[PDB]
RNA sequence: AGGAAUUCCCAGUAAGUGCGGGUCAUAAGCUUGCGUUGAUUAAGUCCCUGCCCUUUACACACCGCCCGUCGC
């Protein structure tokens, strides 16, 4: 009854994730050459010539949200959705540092020009700088209030500028940690922000077809800089921008919209602008012949100017620019990298090694080595052991496919009611069979080598068989409702439908007759599969549960939750009763028809989960998912005991006195310090509560305590202290802060240690000093409160003298008397 | 638009310990509990507490009325009421008697600021004959 | 309801 | 004259002693009344082992905001 444990061995499938931003990097020297993408929780380097990938880097569990490389080349900083900052080294492959800061998925990374600081933003309203070289995290600034879209350095008086989500761009000062100006232009989201000409423009993409540009100027009042309205470009798409950025040391601006052209645009600086002011003049200077402010205006608008723009196959997600002609990497949806080159011209691509959209079907060979994948568009043969696409077919839809017996050729349906055949070595279509008049949905194979069966979206069922290569039709059954899933039985005695009203009906090969109705289960079952032995059949639904049956008698064993979300395909093992399950809820899980028990949860993918397939050894499992991806598990040697695994899941101060004595001790050596300090002229504690005198820091010991112990902790302390305490008292009646707190702690000393303190004649001093201080400093604070008393009662008597004018004196008097008086609580 | 670039000017003043030029503009931004903080900072710096009853001579009518209905709440809180009695003393001397009753809200302003008034100088005047007994040691001191 | 909101 | 561990106990209380009854249940080498002699130490803290609660009647006087997470 031992079990085996199915490990994920390889990822194969995908391009480049939708999710994320294209990088190049520099490996041995070649700058162009090698570029990185992310896909489904990792990231991939590509060599576009050759079209292979170099090398991979390991992930953990999580998606990869966005990518930075490190400006020396060796380091790319890696960012996922869970909020962990991980640093790969290119050439080692291996990253070791850890950076897990934020608590949400992190938008951008950002290096500044030596390498020594990273900048991080993320969804939560947060941006952390890190010390690279330490591995250690510098300071968290909270400003913003919705999610950070860029953030950059300022190289020459150490600022960071940052853009989120919410309108409003903010300025910080490092040094300080303090938001010193913050600009509020906008209307909308400022999703875009660029640093250009040497830090002397600023550069902001908003959801408006207009874009605005400021210009700085270094030093309610501004402080540090200052920023005007240097003008506005128009864009031609209509639409948000969703990227802007700027080449390194490079003169092109790129503006991309949510449409597929990408947009460039051209900067004049330097010689290039006085050169086109000194020609315009010279032009005007002729047209006046023929026959200023306005050329000066003229130029302005046209410092930077507009190269022809890039246009791509599909929509852009992320790309990157690189000048030594232009160079330009591009992804989009489908997973397809490009690279175009201007001064347009597509160089290079990737398309190999993935399908263009999502992988619906899934099937094996009748031998092991080989794997089919089937998209929208895109039919792909898969090496089980190499993992190298073997040939490719264009075909109208995919939505079931079979492996025909015969190691050649393969089989598809279509969502249009067509049906097609191909070779593996011809890679050409044999024929187009209009089999059904709506989509088809399930298509199955007869243990036999002769014929197949299929049933769709038209509600009758057709019998088909092979006859070059070609089929024909022998006989049709027809229902009442449309068939979702046709599943025939081991032997050639029983068939299997689904239909549309929730009941499964088993028929009778031979003479098409009814035979048995399995009913129960609140939505229609969308997948199904018989064991070898015929005994037992599973089927899985829209709700929730999965049932397994008996074809003798047609009697339900079991009714399990399995997963969270609708089943969308159910498979057993070849050997033995277990079959395989997967659902809308990211995972994978097996279960022991025999014992009604879950074994095993295959947590790999990040989506909903289309298909999945299970080769007839058994020993490799194929499935496809939402994300555009593909993982393949094996079977390994190392038994499964259920209870640990099991097991596994559910794993997965100072009192009052003695603070006295403290801080008067630590007032006594900095005392003599600072004296020594002042000698040579001719601790942490102190800075913790911010740079003050030792004198102050003694006062707010004396606020912390509370009043209830205020007077024991007094009464605990010896008297060896009582000098000291005293001539600290003196000073701090003086200044006037706290007087009553003071007094009522220096009244309650003196009585109890009345009697020794008579004797030291050495406290003669400070009580002439105390005497003095006490009587002025209280009266003083009287006094205060008593002109403000005569004051306020003049001013109470002249509020009723003109009351007294106004007394309908009878109506009057009641609306005063009606106004004083509350209400209280008595016990009557 | 208006509020935050008003709020980043009042945080700026803040750190560069501009107490002073901080005090008008956070009662117009109707600032209760920041103004209090401000006048709190100022008193405990020397050369500003002198200069406390000059600014506020500067400052404009309708902030002089928010700014005493501020003394109300804090008059009565025992330990904020030295500083709110600091701020009602400006008022009293400098501005004329009839002038304060030109403010809008005072009837109802002085109905509460007399009596927690009384209790403060009563506990005043115990700490002034708590405070005789300094005396009494000095005499019997040898 | 359909089949193709459920499979597809 | 009964180790290691462990149980119980604050005033007519711990401990010793005698004298009766068998009472519609229980009780026989046991069970329950009655009297006599009558002590040492302690009257207080949350330190350990824990238990029960709380952190939203405006005399005078005193005091002056418990914190965090996930769901809707
Ligand atoms: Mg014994
Ligand atoms: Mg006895």
């Amino acid at each position: 009854k031992q079990y085996l444990r199915y490990v994920a061995s390889a990822v194969f499938g995908v391009i480049g994730s939708q999710k994320g931003n294209i990088v190049f990097v520099t490996l041995r020297g070649e700058k162009g050459r090698y570029v990185a993408v992310p896909a489904c929780e990792h990231v991939f380097i590509w060599d576009l010539r050759k079209g292979e990938k170099i090398l991979i880097l390991q992930g953990l569990k999580q998606e990869v949200t966005c990518l930075c490389p490190s400006p020396d080349g060796l380091h790319l900083a890696v960012g996922y959705e869970d909020g962990s900052i991980r640093i790969f080294s290119l050439l080692s492959g291996e990253g070791n540092v850890t950076f897990n800061g934020h608590k949400a998925a992190i938008t951008t990374l950002k290096y500044d020009q030596l390498g020594g600081r990273l900048a991080s933003g993320s969804k939560d309203t947060d941006i952390i700088v890190w010390d690279v070289i330490n591995e250690s995290g510098l300071y968290r600034l909270k400003g913003h209030k919705d999610a950070i879209t860029q953030a950059l350095f300022l190289r020459e008086k150490n600022l960071l500028v940052t853009s989120g989500k919410d309108t409003m761009v903010k300025w910080w000062d490092l040094d300080t940690q303090h938001c010193f100006k913050t600009m509020v232009g906008h209307r909308t989201e400022v999703w875009g922000l660029v640093l250009l000409s040497e830090e002397k423009r600023l550069i902001t993409g908003a959801s408006d077809s207009e874009l605005r540009v400021w210009d700085i100027a270094y030093l309610p009042e501004d402080r540090i800089l200052s920023c005007r309205k240097a003008g506005s470009i128009m864009r031609e798409g209509r639409d948000r921008v969703v990227n802007l950025a700027v080449d390194k040391t490079g003169r092109i601006l790129a503006c991309h919209g949510t449409d597929s052209v990408l947009e460039l645009f051209c900067i004049l600086s330097k010689k290039e602008i006085q050169k086109k002011m000194d020609k315009k003049m010279k032009k005007a200077r002729k047209k006046a012949k023929l026959h200023p402010e306005v050329n000066v205006e003229m130029s302005l608008q046209d410092e930077i100017q507009r190269v022809t723009n890039i246009k791509t196959s599909a929509k852009i997600k992320s790309f990157d620019l690189i000048h030594s002609e232009l160079k330009a990497v591009f992804l989009l949806q489908n997973n397809l990298v490009e690279l175009y080159s201007l001064n347009p011209v597509r160089t290079s691509r990737i398309t190999i090694g993935g399908h263009r959209s999502d992988v619906r079907t899934l099937s094996f060979s009748s031998d092991n080595i080989a794997v089919l994948s089937a998209a929208a568009d895109s039919i792909k043969i898969w090496n089980r052991s190499t993992l190298q696409c073997i040939r490719t077919m264009t075909c109208e839809y995919a939505l079931c496919s079979f492996f025909v017996p015969g190691d050649r050729q393969v089989v598809i349906g279509t969502k249009t009611g067509k049906l097609q055949l191909y070779d593996l070595a011809s890679g050409n279509l044999l024929e187009t069979i209009d089999a059904h008049d709506g989509a088809l949905w399930s298509m199955s194979l007869s243990p036999d080598q002769r014929g197949f069966v299929t049933g769709g979206a038209d509600k009758s069922v057709k019998f088909w068989d092979f006859e070059r290569l070609s089929v024909k039709q022998t006989r049709t059954l027809q229902l009442d409702e449309d068939v979702l899933c046709v599943s025939y039985s081991p032997n050639q005695k029983l068939l299997a439908v689904s239909l549309l009203d929730c009941t499964v009906k088993i028929f009778y090969v031979d003479t098409l007759k009814f035979f048995l109705s399995l009913y129960g289960h609140k939505l229609p079952v969308i997948c199904m599969d018989i064991s070898h032995d015929g005994a037992l059949i599973a089927t899985g639904s829209a709700d929730r549960n999965v049932k397994i049956w008996g074809l003798d008698f047609g009697d339900c064993h079991k009714s399990l939750f399995a997963h969270d979300d609708s089943v969308m395909y159910l498979q057993f093992v070849p050997k033995s009763h277990l079959f395989f399950t997967a659902g809308k809820d990211h995972k994978i899980k097996q279960w022991d028809a025999d014992k009604f028990e879950h074994i095993q949860t295959l947590e790999g993918h990040h989506q909903e989960i289309w298909c999945l397939a299970v080769s007839p050894s058994g020993d490799y499992v194929v499935s496809s998912s939402h994300d555009k991806s593909l993982r393949l598990w094996e079977r390994t040697r190392e038994p499964l005991i259920l209870e640990e695994e099991r097991e596994m899941e559910r794993e997965a101060t100072v009192k009052a006195a003695e603070r006295i004595m403290e801080a008067i001790e630590l007032y006594r050596e900095e005392t003599a310090k600072m004296k020594e300090h002042k000698a040579i002229c001719k601790n942490p504690i102190l800075m913790a509560y911010g740079s003050i005198s030792p004198s102050a820091y003694v006062l707010e010991i004396f606020k912390g305590i509370k009043s209830s112990e205020l007077e024991e902790s007094l009464l605990v302390l010896p008297f060896s202290y009582v000098p000291d305490i005293l001539k600290l008292f003196n000073e701090f009646i003086q200044l006037g802060s706290d007087v009553e707190l003071i007094c009522r702690c220096l009244f309650f000393l003196l009585r109890i240690h009345f009697g020794q303190i008579t004797s030291n004649q050495m406290l003669v001093p400070v009580i002439e000093k105390l005497r003095e201080t006490t009587i002025s400093k209280v009266s003083q604070v009287r006094d205060v409160i008593g002109f403000n008393m005569a004051g306020l009662d003049y001013l109470k008597r002249e509020c009723e003298a003109k009351s007294e004018v106004m007394f309908s004196h009878l109506e009057e008097k009641k609306r005063k008397r009606k106004k004083r008086e509350k209400l209280i609580l008595t016990l009557t | 638009e208006e509020q935050v670039v008003r709020q980043q000017e009042l945080d700026n003043l803040l750190h560069e310990k501009r107490y002073l030029r901080a005090l008008g503009l956070a009662i117009s931004l109707d600032r209760p509990h920041t103004v209090l903080t401000v006048i709190q900072a100022i008193r405990r710096d020397p050369e500003a507490c002198e200069k406390l009853e000059a600014t506020m001579l500067r400052l404009r009518r309708d902030q002089k009325e928010a700014l005493l209905r501020f003394c109300v709440t804090w008059n009565t809180n025992s330990r904020h009421c030295h500083e709110a009695q600091a701020v009602l003393g400006v008022l009293l001397r400098r501005e004329a008697p009839e002038e304060l009753l030109a403010y809008e809200g005072v009837r109802a302003a002085l109905e509460a600021l007399l009596p927690y008034t009384e209790r403060h100088f009563q506990r005043l005047s115990r700490t002034l004959q708590a405070a005789a007994f300094l005396d009494f040691l000095w005499h019997n001191m040898k | 309801i359909s089949v193709h909101k459920l499979k597809l």
